[PDB]
């Protein structure tokens, strides 16, 4: 409900399919073609229309909004760009797979080394799991050397990062890419790939996706004068490599030198994507530490999958010491003015409540009653602290206002440990001075608490459904009789018991 | 193909506390976002109070779909459900 | 802290809406628009104009919305940077 | 564990997730089938038609 | 080619619209967003069958949002071209590199290369037309052509025809 | 099918007592005056003696009570315990009816025997736990309310209503309606997460805790130890 | 659902008159009936479809369509193709519709007779 209204139907995912980014799809999803070399346009302020900080990709600047989606930074997720490489390059993750696939079928014609006459091939095809089919095809095709064309199949060996054929010639990315381009759909299915989506020509990298600055954290350790992440530096190095690869194809230069520079660009992109590469050094930063490749960003303790997240402002809970108060109802809780001001409840402006809500807004966040933030329909958050014109603010219907915690507001209240279901109950707020929560004596027994310094936790619902659920299900009077032993759990205790005796 | 006939309904005719809470919450949300109000407003401004007033007069334009364990469901109008 | 025992207490109370709020508001929930055909990150949405456009499929007819952890959103974005595509489908295939 | 090799195999043979586990729906944030979430609420068109002309 | 097809749609209604406008108002959004609109799966939905009597059903309330989700089910009429389909076209425009012919609610471009070499084009002749001995093709004529391929443009799908096959022409 | 918060300790009056006391408390005979209803509590005493049909009705009621006695003693509670948790406090309802309608001041009741018997039977047929016309549903509904039906038939006997409670027509109808409504209010709501409630209500008493007893015995039971201590 | 041109015209005509009675609420040729609708893209699609149907009018009678249905109601696609495209003899009918050759029950002489005999001859 906190999000601005969207007419799109709200559903849930039931199947996620890992595929491959085809270059045409990479271009389609990219918001703008990017070719300009460096980040800064002319050292004359503003982002470069064609730089690594292109505003079309979605910046991370608070005062600036992404031009593609038109949303604010609180809603803009960022947008992708694509960098086209003139020379197609291998994929470091798939180079062993590239060699395995090259050894799978005949590179001369694109056909399998064995036909369907073998019942084992028919069984592998009929196997539902593509992994088992691929494994069976590889196991039963390694022994067979002749293809299904009379041409001897050269053996592909991985030397460093290059692939060499033993019939001989060095494997070239253009010819390999064309060889995949000649693969029939039935050979695509037999190999374990999907002709429509997981089409085996996608392991050839021709265009690389540059992500928005949201993906990598560019920490602003000091105002405007900042550096960049290792990913940005490696992307710049890759672009320089691609530029000097492009600039060495129309002019006369040795072919082996051209291939060596191409392998240089390949190693650049490999170190950018994969850090722990076997048999070759990793990309080391100027400080000597390895460059944090994107492969390690999702693996390991430093990886995001195990868990690493930061950055949010949540203040919807409190915890403090308590004391007794005989002058409170059974369902009332005393709340300090400071705690009430710290917490807030977002109320939507209607015709009935507009007057008192405008009064609360005019009061400001430093006085009780009052409000802290005003959210527009689109989601802009006006902070009343920095808005010196709060006395000249009008509110339209549908706007939200985060007002102070007020009387009779249902709040959830808990003691640790919460052994039983009535250790957490919904109370009505009464705002009173000084810095202790106040409770009725009779509810201390179900809480199993005393006022010798024990601490209690408080939560505030942020929606009408939650407020109604707290007021109709977790209310204090509803918890007087427990289902454990069909007897009341709250009774007259201590001074009141002695006095009534 | 799965709906139960109205005369063949076998569930309880009373409004359970969970159903009451959900109906009150949903009606309060709808009223809070400027939905038309089915009952006159005397002096109250709280959406939950208005929702409770509507419920007391059986003026809730909502239908409960009680799901049987197999997958079938029964449709009950909030007007035809007994409220204590 | 909202631990496991508090979750069990609120389960006993049967207030599913509060569980949803805790699982979303006290976590990394974020709204994401996904094409119902491609399932990629190619959706441009204008709420004031009430329009949607999938630049991957040239689709402006049906685009769904989901609530996802934004840590998973960053993971999905760098997974696009992996040049391997998670195609999100809201319907199973069997 | 083994996320890099999981992605490798996924790119190799188009891995698919059934999403049958409760963890997927917890990650998605759908109302649980318990308590208040043990049923569905539908708008009553017939009652709205039976409402006055203003409603 | 005309067909009768059963269609379903997802509608989202804001709670501020919850009044005496349940049936007809949702129906008119359905007509605006469906009637006269093309889809890749079932071509052009030119009109609907029994528009005012379309059952909107019961709208599910999405929890935590209040918006009502409607499954609008109906039966309508659609137009679909097919590969290899032989149709008679009313040619609308003639250009030196072919002709535009309007079929149904769409237009098909047929190039000059596929046109047989007996039929010769003339811009100097009035009107600029494809003529020859006892043969004439100009705007306002019925030309029998077979569709070679249809392009799924989603918004307004197109197709291409040809007359380079036997027994093709006015009969 | 009942909620745990809607049960209180109540006594089944048929279980205890001797056979002679049971006969004195429940049996009614319209032939002998000493075994009949006392004339000072009903306005129509002279119209009762010799009535064959009312005698047959009372005989049927007594046979039902005897069957309930035998079923409770020989099957359910062999040890003879009569106090058990049951829904709907009948005694509180009866005294509330007495206070509301001022059933004091020893005024002869206008309630008739067939009215009382038919009302009790209809109330015993209206305690709906499960609904539906299926044979299995009807059998389960009959089985689920056997003990409560026995309690109601034991408390609302003809002699107990007339001589002891002295209910009138309005009080009797109000009692029947209140009992039906309160039983309908004591059912468990569908969608209750009873598993967590049971787990918490079992774990909690362990906090305040010759053969092995206490927490070690509890752990032995829960772990299903092959060789206990 | 396979559909020929004749009952397609019947369906669109009855839908147009029904929406004129209902949607317009108080409202006969092709052009102005096409112009009744609203929406520029919708107006263009509707007018193009209606002028295409009017310029290609095959069946304009209701009881004749009923008689044709009674005589016919045989692949549904074949049924649609029989009425959509006119024929004169088997030699070109099998050329336009190849399914007529592999039937073993041709009966095309009579079928063409009622096709070109019930209404105004083509
Ligand atoms: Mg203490
Ligand atoms: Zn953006
Ligand atoms: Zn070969
Ligand atoms: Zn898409």
């Amino acid at each position: 409900s906190q999000f601005p209204y969207s007419s799109a139907p709200l559903r849930s995912v039931k199947e996620v399919q890992f595929g491959l980014l085809s270059p045409e799809e990479i271009r389609a999803i990219s918001v703008v073609k990017i070719e300009y070399p460096e980040i800064m346009d002319e050292s004359r302020q503003r982002p470069r229309e064609g730089g690594l900080n292109d505003p079309k990709l979605g910046s991370i600047d608070r005062n600036f909004k992404c031009q593609t989606c038109g949303e604010g930074m609180a809603e803009c997720p960022g947008h992708f760009g694509h960098m086209e490489l003139a020379k197609p390059v291998f994929h470091i993750g798939f180079i062993p797979k590239i060699k395995k696939v090259c050894e799978c079928i005949c590179m001369n014609c694109g056909k399998l080394l064995l036909d369907e006459t073998n019942p084992t091939m028919a069984q592998a095809i009929r196997i539902r799991d593509p992994k088992k089919r691929f494994n069976a095809v590889w196991q039963l095709c390694k022994t067979k050397m002749v293809c299904e064309c009379g041409n001897t199949q050269p053996v592909v060996r991985k030397d460093g990062m290059k692939l060499w054929g033993t019939w001989r010639k060095l494997l070239t990315p253009g010819e390999i890419l064309n060889v995949f381009k000649h693969i029939s759909p039935e050979d695509c299915f037999r190999l374990g790939f999907n002709e429509d989506y997981a089409r085996p020509e996608w392991m050839i990298i021709t265009v690389l996706p540059v992500p928005p600055p949201q993906v990598r954290p560019s920490i602003a350790m000091d105002e405007t004068t900042q550096g960049q992440d290792d990913l940005t530096h490696k992307l710049s190095d890759i672009l320089k490599a691609n530029i000097n690869v492009q600039k060495l194809e129309m002019d006369g230069s040795p072919q082996h030198i051209i291939n060596e520079v191409e392998q240089l660009l390949q190693f650049h992109v490999a170190t950018y994507m994969d850090n722990d590469i076997a048999g070759q050094p990793q990309a080391l930063q100027k400080s000597g530490r390895p460059v944090k490749a994107i492969r390690a960003r999702l693996k390991g303790k430093e990886g995001r999958l195990r868990g690493n997240l930061m950055g949010k402002r949540v203040d919807f809970s409190a915890r403090t010491v308590i004391s007794g108060d005989p002058n409170l109802e059974l369902d009332q809780v005393g709340v300090p003015i400071s705690i009430a001001k710290t917490l807030s409840y977002p109320e939507t402006v209607t015709q009935y409540n507009i007057h008192r809500l405008t009064e609360y807004v005019r009061n400001g966040p430093n006085e009780h009653p009052g409000a802290k933030y005003v959210i527009r329909d689109n989601g802009d958050r006006i902070d009343l602290r920095y808005h010196k014109r709060a006395g000249d603010i009008v509110l339209q219907y549908g706007w939200k206002v985060e007002r102070h915690l007020m009387d009779d507001d249902p709040v959830l209240f808990n003691r640790q440990p919460s052994l039983h279901k009535m250790s957490m109950m919904a109370h009505r707020v009464k705002v009173m001075p000084y810095s202790t929560f106040r409770l009725n004596l009779s509810v201390t027994s179900p809480y199993n608490a005393d006022f010798d310094g024990d601490e209690m936790n408080l939560h505030v619902p942020q929606s009408e459904e939650t407020r109604a659920e707290l007021s109709q299900l977790c209310a204090v009077p509803l918890q007087i009789v427990s289902p454990q032993s069909n007897k009341p759990v709250m009774g007259i205790v201590q001074d009141t018991l002695c006095g009534v005796r | 193909e799965l709906a139960i006939l109205k005369e063949e309904r076998t569930t309880t005719p009373y409004l359970t506390k969970y159903e009451r809470a959900r109906i009150l919450g949903t009606r309060a949300l709808q009223i809070s976002m400027n939905a038309p109000v089915l009952v006159d407003i005397e002096g109250e401004t709280d959406p939950l109070q208005i929702a409770m007033k509507e419920l007391s007069q059986r003026k809730i334009p909502l239908v409960i779909r009680r799901y049987l364990p197999d997958g079938s469901y029964e449709d009950w109008g909030c007007d035809e459900l007994i409220v204590d | 802290r909202f631990g496991e025992m508090e979750r069990d207490c609120m389960i006993a109370h049967g207030a599913a809406g509060f569980l949803k709020e805790r699982l979303m508001e006290a976590s990394d929930a974020f709204r994401v628009h996904v094409c119902g055909i491609c399932g990629l990150m190619s959706v441009i949405a204008n709420l004031k104009k009430n329009q949607f456009e999938c630049r991957s499929c040239k689709n402006k007819t049906n685009i769904y919305q989901l609530h996802i952890p934004y840590a998973a959103k960053l993971l999905f974005q760098e997974l696009m940077a992996m040049n391997i595509a998670p195609r999100l489908y809201t319907e199973r295939s069997g | 564990e083994e996320t890099v090799e999981i992605l490798f195999e996924a790119g190799a043979a188009a891995e698919l997730d059934d999403c049958r586990g409760v963890s997927e729906n917890v990650m998605l944030g759908q109302l649980a089938p318990m308590g208040t979430g043990a049923f569905d609420v539908m708008i009553d068109e017939k009652l709205l038609t039976s409402l006055p002309a203003d409603y | 080619m005309f067909f009768l097809k059963d269609l379903s749609l997802i509608l989202t209604l804001h709670p501020s619209y919850f009044g005496p406008q349940m049936n007809q108002y949702l129906r008119e959004k359905l007509l605006t967003d469906v009637e006269g609109t093309c889809t890749g799966q079932f071509g052009y939905i030119v009109t609907v069958l029994d528009g005012m009597n379309i059952d909107v059903g019961k709208g599910r309330i999405i929890p935590g949002s209040g918006s009502a989700e409607f499954e609008v089910k109906y039966r309508a009429v659609v137009w679909k071209p097919f590969k290899g389909e032989v149709v008679d076209a009313i040619v609308s425009n003639v250009s030196p590199i072919g002709f535009f012919a309007d079929v149904g609610p769409l237009n098909v471009f047929v190039s000059t290369r596929l046109i047989p070499d007996n039929l010769v084009y003339n811009p100097s002749n009035s009107p600029p037309a494809y003529m020859s001995n006892d043969e004439l093709i100009t705007k306002g004529s019925k030309v029998r052509l077979k569709v070679v391929g249809t392009r799924t443009d989603v918004n307004e799908i197109y197709a291409i025809g040809s007359i380079k096959e036997d027994f093709l022409g006015a009969i | 099918g009942l909620d745990g918060t809607q049960v209180e300790r109540q006594t089944i009056d048929t279980i205890p007592g001797s056979d002679k006391a049971f006969h004195k408390r429940y049996y009614v005979d319209l032939m002998d005056e000493k075994n009949s209803i006392k004339p000072d509590v009903i306005e129509y005493a002279a119209d009762i003696l010799g009535d064959v049909e009312l005698q047959k009705e009372l005989n049927s009621e007594y046979e039902q009570l005897v069957s309930d006695r035998k079923f409770l003693r020989e099957i359910v509670f062999v040890n003879g315990d009569h106090n058990w948790p049951l829904p709907v406090n009948l005694r509180r309802i009866i005294q509330n009816a007495q206070q509301i309608f001022h059933l004091d001041r020893a005024k002869a009741s206008d309630l008739t025997i067939p009215e009382i018997i038919h009302g009790v039977r209809d109330l015993c047929k209206k305690l709906f736990v499960l609904r539906g016309e299926n044979e299995l549903i009807k059998e389960a509904q009959q089985n689920a309310t056997s003990l409560f039906q026995c309690l109601v038939r034991a408390r609302l006997a003809t002699r107990r209503i007339l001589e002891e409670f002295r209910l009138n027509r309005d009080a009797f109808e109000w009692v029947l309606g209140t009992i039906e409504a309160q039983f309908q209010r004591s059912l468990v709501h569908p969608g209750e997460m009873v598993g967590v409630i049971a787990a918490q209500s079992i774990g909690e008493p362990a906090t305040q805790m010759n053969v092995t007893l206490g927490v070690p015995r509890l752990k032995e039971i829960l772990n299903v130890a092959k060789n206990i201590k | 659902i396979a559909l020929s041109l004749s009952e397609s015209r019947l369906l669109i005509r009855e839908a147009l008159k029904a929406r004129s009675r209902a949607r317009n609420g108080g409202v006969i040729d092709d052009d102005e009936l096409a112009k009744v609708t609203s929406g520029a893209v919708a107006n263009g699609v509707v007018k193009k479809t209606l002028d295409y149907l009017n310029t290609f009018a095959r069946f304009k009678d209701e009881e004749t369509c009923t008689a044709v249905d009674q005589l016919l109601h045989l692949h549904p696609f074949e049924i649609a193709q029989l009425s959509s495209l006119g024929c004169e003899d088997v030699d070109e009918a099998i050329t336009l519709i190849p399914s007529l050759a592999a039937k073993k029950e041709v009966n095309l002489q009579r079928i063409l007779d009622e096709l070109n005999r019930l209404e105004d001859p083509y």
